């Protein structure tokens, strides 16, 4: 547990890449299809990719990214936290 | 889910590669058949001989029959090693330029280094941690010491001299003849002879008896590793036999088996073996030994490496070359090159393209039969067993519709046979194979892929006739016309993977270059 | 400008062939992908070299999932926030 | 030998599609080896 | 349908790692292999009906694990070995042992 | 274990999750059943506890009047803690109910006093609390570790008391 | 032989129970496994300690299917003997080549080869049972076995043992 | 930017880590032109008859003359733009101005325009220390790099240099009254998307950029043979260029042509 990074010290961009948002979108959809509970109000809508962009949207998707960095230490970031430019 | 079984193994992932070489002790222990005989299947030609080349206890490629070691299919058994013991040790053809490297730079007769650590050289040498420059330094530099120094003056005094145990013999002068490593003893002038260097055959006996009495301070000056690379290892003793999925038999008929290659190349070995032992024990004279040694040798190491430089090669009854080891690997279309960076794929479709004014920038025209042939693995949930009910309803025949039904354990239904098209009831996680669907994401390119932008994601439109279609803006980035062009067509299998090819390599997002 | 730093990283000038890339310290699999298999392989094992697999060629020929763009980072599970729901 | 686990009915009813590199039972439409 | 190196290197560029491994091992051939913990070679034998995992060599019937990898990797660490070379696989937490 | 060749897995001393060298702890019949017992029905007690909260008895099941009474309470016990699906768990606890040397909590207590005073290997003194030898010369043929260690009328003393303690049935 | 050791164990949690009391389908999940297990390393699963103080780990979601692997310690009493054991067992079943002994959750079997001359089998008695001048041995009858050897797989372990040399047999 | 093993191959991608896609040509006005048109375009003086402003640009054009401290401020301006005339022109040599940067000032200031419906007939109500005071907060809101030790914060400034050279050469406060004539909200929404536009072209980590520029290198080589032999049309001048001279570049043959 010495490679975590304490909160304050955390040195990342606070944006989140494209890469970030496809591996949540796709891992979501993943998890929507496979019959998980949704967290939102979903709205006559049927596909899982869609709610798992309606989720992204209030942001509420309870997932955490850790970054790497090349020593091998790593930083945690959840979602709700990134910024996504839209 | 691949392998069609249970096992209570845990799943793990590869991190590290540790190369190395085999003991004798090693390949002796992991065989499991001792290998004995020339012949691969019994007189009665209807299974094969016990303790031949196709012996039961390495395994079986034939769907019928299952392995004797481990009891199991053609589908799920890797393969046992056998192993054959040889009468005489043999070069290895892959390692004469380091042997005979190696053998310059250390004494014939006291098994030791030709310097110690009194020289400054020495010291420069040994500072190094790169072992190819240190090993090829130390190389050039000790080639030339043809005489051990009993004695050596001592650092602090260059007039005292300490003795570091030398034997003071002379060395000889070593040239390669073929497979043949050839020396020449320059005896000093001072002998009184004539400066004759006297010539003979290197006996590899011999060579291996020095190596082995290296210790383990020169094993890391060298360059080499006690546990995985000791030096002696680099002679053969005993030869791995690889199992016959590695040579697999070709069965037009059933008596009608076309044997690789491969195993051709073993059989001969084995049989120069023999022979050569059947003429050892019969007292035979030395001359007719040497021959049968120098065929042995010729056979294993034309059976590794069959481009060999300077020698024969070992040819086919037909006259064709034999497809050594080495040929399998080093080609273009050889393992790295042409089955573990690039192979076919599954899934996947080719045809020719046209032009479409009506479509939208990104979508492209699917013909009808693609499209029922190509499938879609969708998962069964509470959202949508209402549409893959009257999809599976549909049937295999008509568009839209599914192709096969997998249910939670594994097992998968063909619906085409299985007249339960109107009778299967579908449950929570069951997956429907169904066909692909207006505005599901493909993988779309063409040949050469000289850039990023040559590989694009696209949204379908299911069309009649056989052509693809495009927008005519795409075909600047694809370098592509319609006068003959085709490309090809990737589906994707899940929700990840749509989700990549949806948010990452889509058309739109691909226009500022 | 990467093309030119690549070239003259080492020191000196490292032309772009098997000398001056197959030469290099990386991983074995990834330097017998191209042009000198056998003989690197050869090398390799004599002088029990160790690969990492840790570039793109060797997480190729394993089957395995390179770090590569989305395969740079972990995905995992926040139970504060799916609690606090 | 190859029967289907779930028909047991003997002899075996079976078809090989070659152009899926399937075996199939012909009745219940099961796919028995692959591959 | 060939999926070469040029779609390979064309696919790193964009950056989808899943869509390679998808392609590459799924779609083609995957195979599943037993490996000792110990020597860290595909010598171990497996009878799967009664779940005996036994290493001759090496004397060992604990430590043994399930590898997803191609069948060409096999078959070229098959012909490496042949050739009295070994190609020794090892996992991530075997450095403890 | 002839020869205290416990391995690395079973080391005298046992590294925990906090870090700091333990002695190993080994537990006869009756030690280890009146924990798996202890165990279970505190696991039992937690469940109702639980039960309650979504939404006196316990005291006759650890006093056991006869070996069919604690029988049948394990049967409850395990019928309503277990599930049924491990017969395994039922085949040991029959085991340890029907040779269970010791039935008391302080008569168990006694003997671990007993046999640990000495300081002897905790193998050894499990050993003992599972077996009761009449003569030391039978303990130390039959525990090869006791011999040269123990005194033979130590050895005496501690299976005669052992033997007065254990309880009528 | 029972002991307390530190074990841990990886265990994936299926997308559908993704919801806000994922710790008690954890424990549901371990308790139902774990529980009357057996292990080659560490012998048979008998009992798992407090576990109201089950240790746990932050997820890592697999990037092929979607389910949560989790990395759980705890502290578990388990059972298993050693080379040169002696224990004392309970007579299963007699025959003519030896007989068998429950110890524990396990069975140690010996030969005839490995008890001395002095015990006959008699086949007659009611059970069939060894008798000899002072030890009789039949089923439920209390018998130290020496165990000289022991197998291992998957789910169980079975052992051999020998009683030739004296103080062996009915105690 | 490193490799499979760790080494470092440049310690920033590109020297400013931006991405390759974001990039336009924008001109640098501040290296060419006399000397005399420099001092005429950028130089303000509340003090001196010659270069005032004309109190009909300004609202306050009347009671601001005469100032004291709002001289002090025009002076540092003019004197980091004598610096900025100077440094670029030691980098570069030739005096060209036209180089490739992220943002499009001219066209955010266009839509600035267009939108508020600006009427350049009227006073605008803008503020000298709010002109100068936003444009430096709006160079102090730049980032690329987000560490907090001195070198981290020097690799950070080397990397923005030139771009806050652009940008304080078109937000001059003579530029901003008389050749925009902005108000004071236009100011704020231009100031707003110019630091909007920059933090979105920074470069995404995880970005494979040596096949990238393997690629952006080798695509143009298929091409090159075309018209290598153009060369070929003057025989006097024999001298090696093409595929040849590359393929000898990339070997680092030590016998030249």
């Amino acid at each position: 547990k010495e490679k975590a990074i304490p909160k304050d010290q955390r040195a990342t961009t606070p944006y989140m890449t494209k890469y970030e948002r496809a591996r949540i979108l796709g891992t979501r959809a993943l998890q929507i299809s496979m019959n998980a509970p949704v967290f939102v109000d979903l709205e006559g809508e049927t596909d899982p990719l869609r709610i798992a962009m309606k989720e992204l949207a209030e942001k509420k998707i309870p997932l955490v990214i850790r970054r790497y960095l090349p020593d091998g230490s790593f930083e945690d970031w959840s979602v709700e936290e990134l910024i996504v430019d839209l | 889910m691949v392998g069609q079984q249970y096992s209570s193994a845990p799943l793990r992932t590869v991190k590290e590669v540790q190369f190395g070489l085999f003991s004798p002790e090693e390949v002796r222990a992991i065989s499991v058949a001792k290998i004995r005989f020339p012949e691969t299947m019994d007189e009665t030609q209807t299974r094969a001989k016990i303790g031949g080349l196709n012996d039961p206890r390495l395994g079986s490629i034939d769907r019928n029959l299952k392995c004797q070691t481990c009891q199991e299919g053609m589908n799920e058994c890797p393969g046992h090693f056998g192993h054959i013991d040889l009468a005489k040790p043999v070069f290895h053809v892959g390692f004469i330029a380091k042997i005979k490297k190696v053998c310059e730079c250390v004494c014939m007769h006291c098994g030791k280094l030709l310097l110690d650590e009194h020289n400054e050289l020495m010291r420069q040498a040994l500072a190094i941690k790169d072992s190819k420059k240190r090993f090829a330094a130390i190389w050039t530099l000790c080639k030339t010491k043809m005489v051990c120094e009993t004695d050596v003056p001592s650092e602090d005094d260059p007039t005292q001299l300490v003795s570091r145990g030398g034997c003071g013999n002379t060395q000889p002068t070593i040239r390669k003849d073929g497979l043949k490593l050839v020396g020449s003893w320059k005896k000093d002038r001072a002998t009184g002879d004539a400066d004759e260097p006297e010539l003979r055959v290197l006996s590899t006996e011999e060579i291996l008896n020095i190596f082995k009495h290296i210790s383990v301070k020169d094993f890391t000056s060298l360059g080499f590793n006690e546990v995985f690379s000791r030096p002696e290892w680099m002679i053969l003793t005993c030869l791995p036999v690889p199992p016959p999925p590695v040579r697999p038999s070709i069965s037009f008929n059933e008596s009608q088996r076309g044997e690789d290659d491969l195993t051709f190349k073993l059989a001969d070995i084995l049989k120069a073996n023999i022979s050569l032992e059947t003429l050892e024990h019969n007292g035979a004279p030395h001359h007719a030994i040497e021959e049968a040694e120098s065929l042995l040798q010729f056979h294993v190491a034309t059976y590794m490496d069959n481009d060999i430089a300077g020698q024969p090669q070992a040819l086919q009854k037909s006259g064709r070359p034999v497809k050594s080891i080495r040929a399998r690997l080093k080609g273009k279309e050889g393992r790295i090159r042409g089955n573990l960076m690039g192979k076919r794929v599954d899934f996947s479709a080719r045809t020719v393209i046209s032009g479409d004014p009506n479509l939208e920038l990104d979508q492209v025209g699917v013909p009808k039969s693609i499209a029922k042939t190509l499938t879609y693995p969708e998962v069964v949930t509470p959202y949508n067993i209402d549409r893959l009910t009257q999809l599976v309803r549909n049937g295999p025949n008509e568009h839209p519709g599914a192709k096969y039904v997998i249910r939670d354990s594994g097992d998968r239904i063909d619906l085409r046979y299985s007249k339960r098209a109107g009778d299967i009831q579908l449950q929570y996680g069951w997956k429907v194979e169904r066909h692909i669907m207006d505005n599901d994401p493909v993988l779309f390119n063409r040949q050469p892929s000289l850039h990023k932008m040559s590989m694009m994601a696209h949204r379908v439109k299911v069309i009649p006739y056989s052509t693809f279609r495009l927008n005519l803006s795409v075909t600047s980035p694809y370098n592509a016309d319609f006068d003959g062009d085709e490309m090809n067509l990737h589906v994707p299998q899940s929700e990840e993977t749509r989700a990549e090819l949806s948010q990452l390599c889509a058309v739109p997002l691909q226009i500022v270059s | 400008a990467l093309l030119v730093d690549v070239m003259t990283t080492q020191g000196g000038l490292t032309s772009v062939t098997r000398h001056g890339f197959n030469r290099s310290n990386t991983g074995a699999l990834m330097r017998c992908s191209f042009e000198e298999t056998v003989e690197i392989l050869f090398e390799a094992g004599a002088s029990a070299e160790l690969d990492d697999c840790r570039g793109v060629s060797e997480n190729v020929i394993l089957g395995q999932m390179a770090p590569i763009g989305t395969g740079a980072f972990d995905v995992m599970i926040d139970e504060e926030s799916l609690v606090k729901y | 030998v190859l029967t289907c686990p779930e028909c047991k009915v003997y002899p075996p009813k079976i078809v090989e599609r070659f152009s899926e590199g399937d075996v199939v039972c012909a009745l219940c439409g099961l796919v028995l080896s692959d591959k | 349908l060939r999926f070469g190196e040029m779609e390979r290197d064309c696919m790193i560029a964009h950056g989808a790692a899943s869509f390679l491994k998808e392609r590459l091992m799924e779609a083609s051939d995957a195979f599943r292999v037993h490996i000792c913990g110990i020597c860290g070679l595909m010598t171990v034998i497996a009878k799967l009906n009664h779940n005996q995992f036994e290493c001759k060599g090496c004397d060992n019937k604990i430590d043994i694990y399930q590898i997803h990898i191609p069948y060409a990797a096999k078959l070229l660490f098959q012909e490496l070995m042949a050739m009295n070379i070994t190609p020794r696989l090892y996992t991530d937490r075997s450095r403890d042992f | 274990a002839a020869t205290l060749q416990l391995g690395q897995e079973f080391q005298l001393k046992q590294i925990n999750h906090q870090g700091e060298e333990e002695e190993l702890i080994a537990l006869n019949l009756s030690e280890a059943r009146l924990v798996i017992k202890e165990a279970l029905v505190e696991r039992r007690r937690a469940f109702k506890r639980s039960q309650k909260k979504h939404k006196a008895d316990d005291d006759d099941f650890m006093h056991s009047e006869t070996r069919e009474k604690e029988l049948e309470s394990i049967d409850v016990l395990l019928e309503q803690t277990t599930g049924g699906n491990n017969k395994d768990l039922k085949n040991t606890m029959q085991y340890l109910t029907n040779f269970s040397r010791f039935r008391d909590q302080e008569t168990v207590g006694a003997v671990i006093q007993l046999l640990k005073s000495t300081g002897l290997h905790p193998f050894e003194v499990a050993q003992l609390g599972s077996l009761a030898c009449d003569t030391a010369d039978e303990a130390k043929t039959l525990i090869p570790s006791l011999n040269n260690k123990i005194s033979d009328d130590e050895l005496e003393r501690i299976l005669k008391e052992l033997s007065n303690l254990e309880t009528l049935y | 032989m029972f002991f307390i050791k530190d074990l841990s164990l990886n265990i994936t949690l299926h997308p559908s129970f993704f919801g806000p009391r994922m710790k008690q389908y954890l424990k549901t999940k371990l308790l139902e496994e774990v529980e009357g297990s057996c292990t080659g390393k560490f012998g048979y699963i008998l009992c798992v300690l407090d576990y109201d103080n089950i240790d746990i780990q932050r997820g890592r979601i697999l990037p092929t299917d979607g389910s949560a692997e989790f990395n759980v310690k705890y502290r578990a009493v388990v059972f298993k003997p050693f080379k040169g054991e002696v224990v004392d067992g309970t007579v299963v079943s007699c025959s003519q080549h030896g007989f068998e002994v429950q110890v524990g959750p396990m069975k140690v079997f010996v030969t005839k080869h490995l008890m001395p001359q002095d015990l006959t089998f008699n086949a007659g008695s009611n059970p069939p049972s060894y008798q000899s001048s002072e030890d009789v041995i039949t089923i439920k009858s209390r018998i130290r076995v020496k165990i000289e050897g022991c197998i291992s797989q998957v789910s169980s372990i079975h052992a051999i043992g020998s009683i030739k040399e004296d103080y062996l047999g009915a105690i | 930017t490193r490799n499979s093993l760790g080494n470092v191959i440049q310690f920033i991608y590109g020297e400013d880590g931006m991405d390759a896609a974001h990039i336009e040509k924008q001109s640098l006005d501040t290296i060419g032109g006399s000397d005399a048109a420099f001092e005429k375009r950028y130089r303000v003086d509340l003090l001196n008859t010659d270069h005032t402003l004309d109190p009909s640009l300004l609202e306050s054009g009347s009671e601001i003359l005469g100032d004291l401290k709002l001289q002090v401020l025009l002076d540092e301006e003019y004197k980091q733009l004598v610096k900025d005339r100077k440094f670029l022109r030691e980098v570069f040599v030739d005096g060209e101005a036209n180089w490739p940067l992220p943002v499009n000032i001219r066209r955010i200031i266009q839509n600035a325009q267009q939108t508020f419906h600006i009427d350049h007939t009227k006073p605008s109500d803008l503020t000298i220390k709010d002109i100068v005071l936003g444009v430096k907060d709006l160079q102090e809101n730049l980032l690329v790099l987000r560490g907090k030790n001195e070198i981290i914060q020097n690799a950070q400034r080397d990397a923005v240099t030139l771009f806050c050279c652009l940008l304080r050469s078109r937000l001059a406060t003579r530029r901003v009254l008389q050749e925009y004539r902005l108000t004071k909200q236009a100011f704020d929404w231009v100031l707003s998307n110019i630091e909007a536009q920059f933090l979105r072209s920074v470069v995404h980590p995880g970005e494979m950029v040596g096949v990238l520029a393997a690629q952006s290198i080798g695509e143009p080589a298929t091409q090159m043979t075309l018209n290598t032999f153009h060369f070929a049309g003057v025989a006097s001048k024999k001298v090696t260029s093409g595929v040849p001279r590359l393929k000898e570049i990339l070997n680092v043959a030590k016998n030249m042509k």
